[PDB]
């Protein structure tokens, strides 16, 4: 009953820590950006890989916390930050820059949150044209191996909600992943390497298990 | 109106909770169910299958296929053993990377009875006797086929079983304190004119009905 | 109705209170570290030792402080800060430094929290393979005397939730413990002796009880 | 939606509060309970039993099983006083240490009553008569033989019982304002030729029935 | 009275959120509603119309 597939997977992890900067001479250094895919958190990845097909709703909360920079100027009097958090399906248009006319499209999911309140929520269908994503793709996109179109789940965009000419301060968030109403196909056996990337299956030769004295070795009882 | 009081542990981010959670695509249809073979519905599922064991583990055979298969010797050599190990999945390096031991490294207390099977692959026209023997945890290791015969002991005659199986009750975790099992030459095989030389012992390994496993944990491999 | 075993025991206690900072050159000054034994606090140790097996469900509140050092730099904006906090059951991963690839396991239970929020708190069953834990063992653990493997109860970790390269800040964290369901079994004496160590039941010869002037006095009534 | 309004008390950790906890292993299936004898539901169940009292608490012997033993002397001494102490457990120390004496230092305010059993550890061959007697609370011990016999008495023939028994009723707390109780020679010890010479007297306390405690507090001895 | 325990998820602000709201002007009675012709309730509605394709777009 703890090893239904409910217990062992419905379980929250953290899968990114990005930065960002109220003000900066970079323009990228000014938000936020993780594309979502369940090949890039090396907790859950493992564990995904005895299945060959999977269903699940996605939850998702965000931890959020500030700073102010070191630089020169100190004797601030500042109100609480509001930030900005937008969810892009598989199929909306991506911001360039944090001054960009796509942080305000009615189609793009957006939370805005000041901080000292509870930390933000929200939840994602299933999003798939097909009827379960694929852990494993023997085959090309149409020509890349091993990827298709229909484990595409979307991105995260964050920034700072300020008005104009900010003070300096940057801010750090972690996503918190999490998985429900889970539904598994065709088991397989686990994965006897290490990984090397995160976008194939390849690796390097190991050995099956480890050695011992010889074939009629016992240790003594205690 | 509808006077309320906020108790201790509110606006906190617990990573174990089980909250209701704000949709962010409300206006959206998911894609219905599909009827996908192998639908799996507990780990008890995959650990309850046959895998093979790599019993030769031995120094400069762990990377070829040899270290599946048990040497038996011609020759007459009626007393002397052929194999021996613990029967300890998950800590044991024989049983560590099966599909039981895989599974039973995800949890921090299990127990339950385990089934071993021995398949003789000779040609068709060798004959010979096997003795095979259980001490239970606690007892020593057998030193003579004598003394493994006034044990708990099955005798296998080769030439007319291609296989034995074998249920052992008692196995949990916590220098072995663990059962073991030997087999132990009764007769020597005796072949005609024109066969090969050597033969070979296979060895399957799985799980009877009743096991439990508690205390999810995370998976010392990788 | 007061004398009842519930009554006696359902309370809480503080029982550890350690310090963690967010840089340092110690590396083991960058986490907060305890493992869950009821023989080293000396509050409920001795109401534990009237009985012989115990059984009961665990709950743990925990409060956190934190300041900024007096070393050099003033004028900072900083956001909250977050905060990790993860249980291993017996059985599971140990990490080593604040950067381990263990703090990301699925199957560590682990909390995450922001300050100015309501103290966290998280729930325990009774974890033991055994059907009670030992308050008294008189043997061996297979060698030390008195301790046995059936008390494992698992440890408790916390460390910081920054990003790269941090400001210098101290934590400081409470930890509040309280037992429910209680169950109790074969009363004993209690323990007339100042306890030495935390692990054995060591002690120095104490007088019975105190003096008085002779076997007949009696003070005189008001 | 459900509008609501936090009232004061919210977000605070009260030490004794009741509330509801998340667990943080709910895929883990608890150990069935065994019936081990012995269970206790009630403190109360280890002060309805009697234990030794250390009568014979003088100077020297503190810390051999000698305060334990009343010195009953040969002889014709038939008017003196054997042994008189009063009746206060938790703060005479007399009672102090004895096993009901130790429950009633876990309470602040208990009342209930007594029951004190003597028991003369002479040869088969002895003789005698003793008085006990009991003055209430408020009275002054009595000075002589005679009116200890004017009071509520007992007498006492160690030829013909071996033990006797005393309900004491009105016990509570707070140079005394208690009750006591005494012992006096009626007749002196009778033995044959070929005996041993002195002979002792044991004491045994315990609770009654209606037995009261309230106010839980800390225990004033370790 | 009346025990209660805040569950995190309190006093955020969620875009996507369908909470009820307190009302500015509770002391107004909106006109009411007149049946305009030509009600739309479904996108497909206006997908569902012909219209000129621009094939010879050289």
């Amino acid at each position: 009953s703890e090893s239904s597939i409910e217990n062992f997977l419905c379980r929250s992890a953290c899968v990114y820590m990005g930065e960002y900067h109220t003000t900066n001479t970079d323009t990228s250094k000014l938000f936020a950006s993780w594309t979502i895919n369940a090949r890039r958190m090396v907790q859950m990845r493992r564990k995904l890989e005895l299945f060959t097909y999977v269903r699940f709703d996605m939850e998702v909360t965000f931890v959020i916390t500030s700073k102010q920079d070191q630089g020169t100027q100190l004797g601030q009097d500042m109100p609480p930050l509001t930030h900005q958090i937008m969810y892009i399906p598989p199929g909306g248009p991506i911001p360039k820059s944090v001054t960009d006319y796509t942080w305000q499209t009615s189609t793009n999911p957006s939370i805005f949150w000041t901080e000292g309140n509870a930390p933000p929520r929200m939840s994602i269908p299933f999003i798939s044209i097909g009827n379960a994503y694929s852990n494993f793709y023997d085959g090309w996109s149409h020509g890349v191996y091993g990827y298709n179109t229909l484990n595409h789940m979307g991105q995260i965009y964050v920034r700072h909600v300020n008005g104009s000419s900010p003070l300096p301060m940057t801010s750090t968030v972690r996503m918190y992943f999490k998985p429900k109403h889970v539904k598994v196909w065709v088991p397989r056996p686990p994965r006897l390497c290490q990984y090397k990337n995160a976008s194939t299956v390849n690796f390097t030769p190991t050995n099956i298990t480890e050695k011992r004295q010889s074939i009629n070795y016992i240790p003594e009882t205690v | 109106g509808l006077p309320v009081m906020n108790t201790p542990g509110s606006n906190q981010f617990l990573t174990s909770d089980d909250f209701q959670s704000p949709s962010a695509m409300p206006q959206f249809d998911v894609t219905p169910e599909l009827n996908i073979p192998g639908e799996v519905q507990n780990l008890m599922e995959i650990a309850e299958v046959d895998s093979v064991v790599p019993v030769n583990n031995v120094e400069g055979k762990l990377d070829t296929m040899e270290i599946y298969r048990i040497p038996v010797q011609s020759g007459n050599h009626q007393s002397s053993q052929v194999f021996g190990f613990q029967v300890q999945p998950g800590l044991d390096n024989v049983f560590k990377h099966t599909l039981l031991g895989e599974i039973l490294n995800y949890y921090a207390h299990w127990s339950g009875s385990i089934k071993l099977t021995f398949v003789f692959c000779g040609s068709a026209m060798a004959t010979g006797k096997f003795l095979l023997a259980y001490a239970p945890p606690g007892a020593n290791a057998p030193k003579s086929r004598k003394d493994a015969m006034l044990g708990t002991h099955i005798i296998w005659d080769v030439g007319l079983q291609s296989s034995c199986v074998l249920c052992i009750p008692w196995i949990s975790q916590t220098y072995t304190s663990a059962g073991n099992v030997t087999c132990w030459y009764q007769t020597g095989i005796v072949v005609p004119a024109g066969t090969p030389t050597s033969c070979s012992i296979m060895c399957f390994v799985s799980a009877c009905n009743d096991f439990s496993v508690r205390l999810l944990k995370d998976t010392p491999f990788i």
